[PDB]
């Protein structure tokens, strides 16, 4: 879940 | 689309690199969509030489230090200048690009990305390509799908000699034609349409369609609560014969289910007593007829009965002998009122009648009654849109032809209908049909919203059946209808 | 009620400062069970000169302070005494009046209560009225109506040229007949009958009702543990023809259903075969037609099979030519049973007969039936309680005027009835009322309490149907009708 | 709120009717949100000759028709001219007056509405009307009472005599002290305050308050997210002796659990290891005396520690004698911080040094230490808020009078409390409360505020223990504190 | 709870 | 809910 | 939640 954004 | 991409870059100013860009990201979104976390798996791609294989290239490098590898297969002999500026990027980030496919390869592999042709695929694939696409098939690994699976002919949906059988295709801008008939649709796997940044605009320019869910919820008559019965129109079906007796109770319940306000069948006696005895909300008039099927001699009968309705259906069970086709294109001839023409009524039909009638038709063939009306083979009519809009428009009809994919067009307008199952490939399904479809009509719909409609909601209404859908029968479909009209709202 | 306000306060007593205090602040109540909490919402009032705006001023003032914002649109000329003294009180009180309407006001506010016209509105509303109602209504804000939507006649359910639509009506002492019937009914939305504080005889001394779930619960018939088939009645239904097989079929399932202990068809054969085939507890007594149709050549037959039934319901499917005519005038002429008659017997009938008949009867036409029985157009007939009671109380009848709102009524009492859906404006749902009507007259309730608690019944019946309403047809009405029993009890 | 009732009446004009009207409805309403459906029951309405008498006869008459029976026992000789006139309306709509009480008559009743005394007692009640509410008070019916329980004076709480016992009371406007200080607060049972039309300006002219959670959310200071201990300040607490070791711990975490940054306490040596031994997170300075007990000796240490503080409490467990005494006048004297001052610093205060110190105080007297301070008797000061606002204003500082409403006031606005149980009535309770109002002036609030909320959480926290109140200890009240805080938010 | 409404 | 009643 | 997919 996290190719387009990091938390 | 061809004609949306070149005008989104030479006329609105919007880079090809940019367009293609956007077309490999959204692969990489609609694969995280679908696998979770890609951090995990081995991505092969597989990159033809023009900008579907640019998209390739795109793909591969945005997955570059994310995956647990990556490797291109480039398995062309050019690049186009955006596969070449992609290809560019791709090495300059550090990828792997081999041109030799060797079969051992998949073994390493989890995922294959299909970018070996897209929309410029012409003419049959032979070849070593063929051999690829045909490993890859044997191969048992996730393929991904760039635009339209290799091998598919995106106008037509046909197999140019072999294809790409994807779990996931991802397509930009706008859905194909071969994504929607078959066996494209089949290859295509699960479709998403990915926004790749064309002016919405250009995408709303399309004058052919998929028939959705909130389409068919805006055409849906409104129901005042001040109605009663002649509110919601009147049906007269003309059906059935001494041979094909349930015909008529399947079109006419079509329609009630629909919510239409009063259906009348015309059914030769005594048959005309099997719909009550099943229905006895329906009416259905006894017609004396000679030897079990209408003729001439019920032409007057069959008008007086038509004054008092809105629309007329004719066909399902009629038979077909000299009798039945002198009746049905006389009464047709002198009918005026919308006529909805199906089956017999089709196989008997004088097309001279259709252009002579001031009052509007539709007609509703499968590609075998389609081919006996044009003169042609079935492979020459099926999934023939274009041979569909031709007919349509010379003959001031909407035409409605039935097949998996079923194609709705008026000669301007088309549009496919996807619902359905194969529990509608029996028997009685087509006279369900063609009683919703006279039924809209009664309620007010013109007759290509009405086809539009009842296309959608007779398939829609096959996929709620409960058990397996091999034994779903036109009885049963029945009963769904009114919650298929339940979950469109 | 213009009575009931005036007798309350000039015969009891009560200051006409405390009904209106009284009428909006239970207004105020209403719009909080419906919204909430009000102190987020800003509150457009439009208040009238007559006492409805009072009321409204009186609404305004208890918003002060608690919400978010109210302004006061004072639309009249003059004021009456009360909207006067509460005009003061909303000014006294910091509440701010402005006295022209301008159409971006609407922008600024979230609910506007309408306060405009109640129940003295006489004659087409035309002017700026006109216009600030149709701004309202295209506003899309929340809207509260004080006592009626302005633009309803109260007296009718007509629009008066235009009227508002409201999501909330709240009304005092008891619902009008412009709540009830249509358009007004739909223009009401959600009604709420506010107590205000008349007395409980003169609310109790009006005698036209609305028929309600506990009015219908105490009504059913008892149930005697030790009881057999003859205990419940014994139905004949004379019906059905060789055009109209069906409805023979509805009328007498619509009999059992409701508790009735035999139910015998008369049906020309062999369509009374038809029944049986479908429902194999019915009796079905194949009557000898010369042409399918009953003529006096069964006068005597159909009199012989009346001596053993407490009821006899005649009309669905007869058919109308003279024959029929001739048959139904002689029989009813002759009968002494209760009869319901419905359908083409009212197309038949000489009311002559009604009256010289010894014997009750129920007649149960929709307004079509009623315009050609009266001689009338049906814009003449529909809603039109007075001609009703007129003809029930001229003919010695219950006359059953059906239509989205029934009226029932014997010329001394009417009812209104306000259950069911679209999907009763469907062929063969009259049959089944009349089915239900003949069964409880039956079962020993009075031709105007067993009318009562039969539209009651089969309105609420379709109101259970599990799927879209109108996907429901008239056998699944009948299979619904003990469900809408359970849930009465 | 007499003031209330004429302003609205002789000011804004509303008419005493209305209000009157107004008022009776709330009780309907009130006993309809209890009871559920009122008309199964059977209403006892006891009426006076006064307004309160006036409501009553409202409530019986608008009872008359919806429940199962309704009595008005009428009790006075006069009727003022509201009351006359619902007397009136009453007897018109067809109730029934008695004016004998007679015992057996509550048998047949399931509700007495008590209506006999308002807001206008005077006296003793002795007489019949004794007798009559002692009979209530054995019958065990539901009481209901208007506006407050008869027999209680609605300034102070005090029962005249003799007073009803209500499961509910319906007051108007606003509640009065009566309902708030005890042992009116205790016959009062569930107290409903409704709103009857008062302008909402006069409703907030009210110069005492309840305290209640909107206000305490409102008061609770921020957490802003980049702070350090320093911004949510530093107490010091001066406390303890060889007698009482306790106390400074229980105050220190009062402080910390109330989100203080820095807590520090100085305690007697070696009374002041016992602190860190249970909590390791305050700070505990030795404090080398004498005898066990603080002295002049200490002044200057004290007043050292006091320098990088942002408020002093001084008092829990430091004993009481001369050099106590001596100590503590001093200190206060020359210090120039907010002290917090209770317990054993409140027994030897000389109030003249209040009256000389520059920075602010907050004292937390019982009415047993109030008593001592003012030299006046305990029935004297206790609830007895005039006293304590001349006290504040007199003194320049914010008095708590603890108990079970528990009265804060700075001599302009009073406040009133009724969060809290019995398992306060325990030593140690006082101690923590001290903290937390030291903890919340060093956050930031004013004495008033900070005295507002502590009272408040310390009560609310003592409720949400989970097991019977009587076993609370003050070790368990502080774990739950910031549960408190946390339910506030 | 109808003392005020009838729906 | 408070137009009429605080609790 | 369709700006970027159409199903
Ligand atoms: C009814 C009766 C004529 C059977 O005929 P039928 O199967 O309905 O024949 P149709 O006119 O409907 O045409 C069927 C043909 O149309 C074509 N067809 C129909 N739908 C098609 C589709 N979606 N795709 C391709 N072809 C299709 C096929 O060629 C099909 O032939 P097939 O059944 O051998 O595969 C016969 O059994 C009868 O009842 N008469 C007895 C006297
Ligand atoms: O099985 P089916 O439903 O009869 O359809 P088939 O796949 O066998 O195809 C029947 C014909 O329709 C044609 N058809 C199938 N998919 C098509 C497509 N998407 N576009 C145009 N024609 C198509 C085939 O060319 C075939 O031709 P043929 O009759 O010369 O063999
Ligand atoms: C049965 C048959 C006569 C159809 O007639 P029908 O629709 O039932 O005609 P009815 O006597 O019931 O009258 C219907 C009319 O009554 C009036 N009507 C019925 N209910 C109404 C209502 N609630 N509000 C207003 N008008 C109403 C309307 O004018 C309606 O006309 P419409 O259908 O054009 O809107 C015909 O199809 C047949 O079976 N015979 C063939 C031989
Ligand atoms: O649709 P419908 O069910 O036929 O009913 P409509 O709203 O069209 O009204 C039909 C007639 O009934 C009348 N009708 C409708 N609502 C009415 C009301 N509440 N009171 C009296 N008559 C009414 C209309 O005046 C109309 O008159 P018209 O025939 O001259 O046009
Ligand atoms: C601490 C010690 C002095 C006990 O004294 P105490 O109970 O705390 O005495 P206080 O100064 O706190 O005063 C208590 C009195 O104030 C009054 N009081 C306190 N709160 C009250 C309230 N809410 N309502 C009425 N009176 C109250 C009462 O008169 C009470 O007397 P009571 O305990 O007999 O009922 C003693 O045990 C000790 O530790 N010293 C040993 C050396
Ligand atoms: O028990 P308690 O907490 O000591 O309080 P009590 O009820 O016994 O009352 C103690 C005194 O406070 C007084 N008090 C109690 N409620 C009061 C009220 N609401 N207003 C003023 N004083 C009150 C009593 O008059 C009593 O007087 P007394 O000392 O002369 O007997
Ligand atoms: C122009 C358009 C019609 C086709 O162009 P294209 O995308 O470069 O075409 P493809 O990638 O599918 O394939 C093109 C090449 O595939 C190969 N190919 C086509 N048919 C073949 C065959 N039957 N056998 C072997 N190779 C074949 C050819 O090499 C062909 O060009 P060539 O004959 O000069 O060698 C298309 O609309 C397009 O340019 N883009 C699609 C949308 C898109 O990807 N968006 C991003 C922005 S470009
Ligand atoms: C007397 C009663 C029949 C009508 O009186 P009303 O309530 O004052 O009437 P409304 O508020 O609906 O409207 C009255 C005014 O509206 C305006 N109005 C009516 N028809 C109109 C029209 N077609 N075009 C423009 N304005 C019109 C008129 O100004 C009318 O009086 P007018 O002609 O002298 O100007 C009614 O029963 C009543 O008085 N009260 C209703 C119950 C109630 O509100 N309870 C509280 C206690 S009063
Ligand atoms: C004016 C106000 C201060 C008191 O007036 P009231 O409400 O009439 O007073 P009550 O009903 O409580 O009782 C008044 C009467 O009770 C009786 N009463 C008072 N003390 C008594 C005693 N100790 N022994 C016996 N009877 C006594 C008296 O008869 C007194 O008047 P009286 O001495 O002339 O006989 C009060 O604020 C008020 O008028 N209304 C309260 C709010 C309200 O009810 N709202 C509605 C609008 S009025
Ligand atoms: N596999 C499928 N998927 C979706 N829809 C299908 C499928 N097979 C058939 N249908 C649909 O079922 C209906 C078949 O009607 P058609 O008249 O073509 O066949 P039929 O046997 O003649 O039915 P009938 O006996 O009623 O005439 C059409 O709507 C068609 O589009
Ligand atoms: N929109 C509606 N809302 C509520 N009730 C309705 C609606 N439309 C029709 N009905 C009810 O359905 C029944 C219709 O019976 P009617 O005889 O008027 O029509 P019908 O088509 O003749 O039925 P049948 O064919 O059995 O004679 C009546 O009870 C009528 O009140
Ligand atoms: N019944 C009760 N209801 C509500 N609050 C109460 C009750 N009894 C006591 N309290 C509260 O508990 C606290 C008691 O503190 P106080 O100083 O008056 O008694 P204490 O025994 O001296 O406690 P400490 O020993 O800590 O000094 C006060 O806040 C008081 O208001
Ligand atoms: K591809
Ligand atoms: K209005
Ligand atoms: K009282
Ligand atoms: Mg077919
Ligand atoms: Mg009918
Ligand atoms: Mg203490």
């Amino acid at each position: 879940a996290a190719w387009l954004f990091e938390a | 689309m061809k004609e949306i991409d070149e005008l989104t870059i030479k006329e609105y100013g919007v880079d090809s690199r940019i367009l293609m860009e956007r077309a490999g990201i959204s692969v990489v979104l609609a694969m995280e969509e679908e696998l979770g976390n890609l951090s995990d798996y081995r991505f092969l791609v597989l990159c033809g030489g023009g900008n579907n294989g640019g998209d390739g290239f795109v793909v591969a490098r945005n997955l570059l230090g994310v995956v647990k590898d990556v490797l291109v297969v480039f398995l062309g002999k050019k690049k186009t200048p955006d596969c070449e500026y992609n290809y560019g990027l791709y090495k300059k980030f550090g990828g792997k690009v081999v041109e030799q496919f060797e079969p051992s390869i998949l073994n390493e592999f989890d995922v294959v990305v299909d970018a070996i042709f897209g929309t410029g695929l012409r003419g049959e694939i032979t070849g070593e390509y063929a051999e690829i696409i045909n490993l890859v098939n044997k191969s048992g690994k996730v393929v991904v799908s760039v635009d339209v699976p290799s091998g598919i002919d995106s106008n037509t949906g046909k197999v140019l000699r072999t294809a790409v059988k994807a779990d996931l295709t991802v397509t930009f801008g706008v859905p194909k034609i071969g994504h929607i008939l078959f066996p494209g649709r089949d290859l295509t796997g699960k479709l998403k349409v990915a926004n790749i940044g064309h002016p919405v605009h250009l995408i709303n320019s399309i004058n052919r369609y998929v028939i959705t869910r909130e389409m068919v919820r805006s055409l849906l008559p409104e129901r005042p609560r001040d109605s009663h019965k002649g509110t919601y129109g009147k049906v007269l079906i003309i059906a059935g014969s001494r041979l094909y007796s349930g015909a008529p109770v399947l079109s006419g319940m079509g329609s009630l289910k629909v919510g239409t306000g009063l259906v009348k069948l015309a059914v030769p006696f005594p048959q005309n007593l099997i719909a009550t005895s099943r229905f006895p909300e329906l009416i259905s008039v006894p017609i004396d007829t000679e030897k079990g099927f209408f003729s001439l001699q019920n032409l007057q009968e069959c008008l007086e009965l038509s004054k008092d309705v809105d629309v007329v259906a004719i066909g399902p069970g009629l038979g077909n002998n000299e009798h039945v086709r002198e009746f049905v294109n006389e009464f047709l001839k002198t009918l005026e009122k919308p006529a909805v023409i199906d089956a017999d009524a089709i196989n008997v039909l004088d097309t001279s009648v259709l252009k002579e009638r001031k009052s509007p038709a539709v007609l509703t063939p499968h590609p075998g009654e389609m081919a006996r009306l044009v003169k042609k083979t079935v492979g020459d009519v099926k999934y023939n849109y274009e041979l569909a809009e031709e007919f349509a428009k010379e003959n001031d009809c909407v035409l409605v032809l039935k097949s998996a994919t079923t194609i709705v067009t008026d000669g301007e307008k088309t549009l496919f209908n996807i619902t359905g199952n194969t529990g509608l490939s029996k028997g009685g399904s087509g006279d369900v049909l063609t009683g919703m479809i006279a039924g809209f009509i009664a309620q007010g719909l013109s007759p290509l919203e009405a086809s539009t409609v009842s296309v959608y909601l007779h398939g829609f209404a096959a996929e709620l059946f409960e058990q397996d859908e091999r034994g779903l029968t036109a009885s049963e479909l029945l009963r769904l209808i009114p919650e298929a009209i339940r979950r469109l709202k």
